RNA sequence: CUAGACGGUGGGAGAGGGUGGUGGAAUUCCCGGAGUAGCGGUGAAAUGCGCAGAUACCGGGAGGAACGCCGAUGGCGAAGGCAGCCACCUGGUCCACCCGUGACGCUGAGGCGCGAAAGCGUGGGGAGCAAACCGGAUUAGAUACCCGGGUAGUCCACGCCCUAAACGAUGCGCGCUAGGUCUCUGGCGGCUCAACCGCUGGGGGCCGAAGCUAACGCGUUAAGCGCGCCGCCUGGGGAGU
């Protein structure tokens, strides 16, 4: 009873809880093709990771933003959600050559512009050098690759604050990661999310999805007795703040040194 | 390494204690010095001799190295600055303004449960 | 500006005799009219309670000129009824 | 009792929102920041309700501080 | 539309060449903004008060005009974004108060 | 028919409201810097931070929330409640010039709105401080008062209760009965006094014959004189069972 729009949050009716999905969406056919790509699930020679992987693969298809433009004029109209996550993932236009998926700020009618120009448009556009933030409204398209540019594929947060103009040039926050200033020189396309909260929008019950897609699990302490010790006792647990092979539950940190975080720092999560 | 003997010092006071501050003509410091350096700050400290034997500690080290005029302004409101006068010209140093002012929030803050209403 | 101005066209329009300066073609009219840039006060100001309620002085006249019109002379009664309905 | 020196509007030739030819803004003014309350204003208070913003502009357009300095406080 | 009055200030380190060309934008704000023009006088150069930007001095300007309330949003936006403009004030000016004159 | 109610012109007043950029003395701290032996805090002390550089001092930095001075008998305000620049929108308010509609109205268990701080939930959020919990310490005893930390919390959206030494403890409205002391505010302008003055209206502390209580005292904003109607009280406890 409160954000756009329709949760099939059904508040407990018949094997269908308190689910959660899409929204709006013009309903386009069938996209034109999906380059390269290839699948899923496992890897080399083996498996890797016993959490997750169901049958749909693929989809999402690659979204290289802007590596050229210098004079454009596009237009923007219909839309289409598809990668693996629940995300749309917008429609684009022009006519030229490629197409490119291009990223979606918030949801559009019939109409818009679009320049894709160094100096265009105050609306939506694209491909620009690095210094053009005034203000620093939504992003939903950041990226780190000079020549490249994509990153994000998320209906998760995409909204970020510039810094000021100091040395070594740092600026701009990010996502999830409090204070840690990155050093920056690139582009991305500034734009809302549509349907922010809508990324993890809990669901009805279990059986419909989780192989539907990925899969079902919610375990932990094999109880195993060769790798795993969690498990032998009458019901209790006692001590051992260990997690699986003796991985460390706790924090423990982890990575640090590196190219990069070498004065990004500030990175501490509450 | 200054020897500028025409120099300030960045005075200060506060309740429980004070200290005060000797820079040069735009701001770098020195080192510091007090009254509760030995015993007193209990209860002891509860009265401006502190402020006193202040100077008798500070010249030590700061007029050695040529110091017989500093600049004078008054900072913050000390337990007792009455006795760190005496720390005046009769150390043989220097005045210079008359200056007598004390930061406060303008209700900028929340300071204790209670700091407003009148009558 | 907000005085007449507006009320000027409902005078050789909406009004009665030449120079009508409080009938009802140009009474409560002029309120439901008002709400044109009056629930413009919505988009925020939402809070602004020291105007909301101005309003609330104009509920009754809203519905105040009914047992007059329509239980007499159906003419100042469904003079303009059929330009904003009844009960919303 | 007892006040200062005679204060309040002799001349005119100046406007308390003229900032080309700016003067009792300064000269006037309290020789501190505080906001003139009604004594020491000069003039009384219905020309600083308004005025109070009118001044205080300077500050967020950086052509003016705070507040000044004096003794005794 | 009604009468206004706005003043903008920046970056003066810049040279009269780079520091009076945001000027320009504003005279395609002048005719190409649906109505046209009004007055305009210049402070010339007025020190500010306390220092600022890291630095107690500083170049000024002003202006007074009439625009479309829409582009107004846009306006003064279209150069304090930057890093250069950083303080604008619009105000629809037409009968303000004087100090008894 | 216009005294009431109602809308017009022309002006003015402020902490009325929703939204957006933020102005800076702020104070906890991240870091470098100068670089000594204590800081802190009680009426006497301490968990803590000390030999890793503590206390403090210059700068670069993260931020959240607050808005001194004006501030006083002040204003807004149905009231709750509200004292930084500007803007989109907006509420209630003021006299003169009457413009006209022409009784068109004041109240009213029931509802709709408000819904003092805090308290519920979803997500966010975190400097300062704070219920639980926890320390040095009072004293016989001390889950009080000192100090030292910190979670929900004090914070933005939205959905809840409907409450308090919520008070002019006195329900809205009209007419009326000596005035004065003083204040924020609009207007007409008297030998045009160039620092003035009268007259008139809105809000607000005070004094009194008189009327009223059993007073204190209300005292021009009436508890003095009535009225158009809803409310409650009817010996206390137990009782908001």
């Amino acid at each position: 009873k409160k954000y756009r729009p329709y949760t099939p949050s059904r508040r407990q009716m018949t094997t269908a809880d308190f689910s959660g999905l899409t929204k709006k969406r013009p309903e386009k056919a069938l996209t034109e093709a999906l380059p390269k790509t290839g699948g899923r699930n496992n890897r080399g020679r083996i498996t890797s990771r016993f959490i997750g992987g169901g049958h749909k693969r693929l989809y999402r298809i690659i979204d290289f933003k802007r590596r050229d433009k210098s004079g454009v004029n596009a237009k923007v109209a219909a839309i289409e959600y598809d990668p693996n996550r629940s995300a749309r993932i917008a429609l684009l236009h022009y006519a030229d050559g490629e197409k490119r998926y291009i990223l979606a700020p918030e949801g559009l009618t019939v109409g818009a512009t679009v320049n894709a120009g160094p100096e265009a448009e105050p609306k939506l556009g694209n491909a620009l050098p690095l210094r053009f933030v005034p203000v620093g409204a939504v992003v939903h398209a950041l990226e780190l690759v000079p020549g490249k540019g994509a990153q994000l594929a998320r209906s998760a947060g995409t909204s970020v604050q510039v810094q000021g103009k100091e040395s070594d040039y740092v600026i701009v926050r990010l996502p999830s990661g409090e204070l840690r200033r990155v050093h920056s020189e690139c582009y991305a396309t500034i734009g809302a999310v549509g349907n922010a909260e809508h990324k993890n929008i809990v669901l009805g019950k279990a059986g419909r999805s989780r192989w539907l897609g990925r899969k079902p699990h919610q375990r932990g302490s094999a109880m195993n007795p060769v790798d795993h010790p969690h498990g032998g006792g009458e019901g209790r647990t006692g001590a051992g703040r260990v997690p699986v092979t003796p991985w460390g539950k706790p924090t423990k940190g982890l990575k640090t040194r590196r190219k990069r975080k070498t004065s990004d720092r500030f990175i501490v999560t509450r | 390494k200054r020897q500028v003997a025409s120099g300030r010092a960045y005075i200060h006071a506060s309740y429980n204690n004070t200290i005060v501050t000797i820079t040069d003509p735009d701001g770098n410091p020195i080192t510091w010095s007090s009254g509760g350096v030995i015993g007193y700050k209990g209860s002891r400290k509860g009265t401006p001799y502190a402020a006193q034997l202040a100077a008798l500690d500070a010249a030590k080290k700061a007029m050695a190295y040529g110091m017989q005029s500093v600049d004078v302004i008054v900072r913050g409101t000390g337990a007792g600055r009455e006795q760190a006068i005496r720390a005046l010209q009769a150390s043989g140093l220097q005045v210079k303004s008359i200056v007598d002012d004390t930061p406060v929030p303008h209700n900028g803050c929340r300071p204790k449960k209670k700091f407003r209403k009148a009558s | 500006p907000i005085t007449k101005e507006e009320k000027q066209k409902v005078i050789q329009e909406f009004a009665r005799f030449p120079g009508d300066t409080g009938s009802t073609e140009v009474q409560v009219a002029l309120l439901t009219l008002r709400i044109n840039r009056l629930s413009e006060h919505l988009k925020v100001h939402k809070k602004d309670h020291h105007s909301h309620r101005g309003l609330l002085m104009m509920v009754g006249q809203r519905r105040r000129l009914l047992r007059y019109l329509q239980r007499e002379d159906p003419e100042r009664y469904r003079a303009l009824i059929e330009k904003l309905g009844i009960r919303g | 009792p007892s006040r200062k020196a005679k204060v309040k509007a002799t001349l005119g030739e100046f406007d308390l929102r003229d900032y080309r030819n700016v003067e009792v803004l300064k000269r006037f003014l309290s020789e501190t920041g505080k906001i003139l309350p009604r004594r020491r204003t000069g003039l009384s208070g219905k020309e600083q309700r308004i005025l109070a913003k009118t001044i205080k502009r300077a500050r967020i357009l950086g052509l003016l501080p705070f507040t000044e300095k004096l003794v005794r406080k | 539309m009604r009468r206004y009055e706005v003043n903008i200030v920046l970056n003066p380190n810049l040279d009269q060449s780079q520091l009076a060309l945001e000027k320009e934008i504003i005279q395609r704000a002048l005719e190409n903004y649906g109505a046209r023009v009004e007055k305009v006088e210049e402070l010339g150069l007025r020190r500010l008060a306390y220092p600022i930007a890291k630095d107690p001095q500083g170049y000024f300007l002003w202006y007074q005009v009439e625009m479309p309330e829409d582009r107004v949003n846009d306006l003064a936006r279209e150069l304090r974004i930057r890093d250069n403009v950083r303080r604008v004030m619009v105000v629809k000016s037409q009968e303000p108060f004087l100090a008894n004159a």
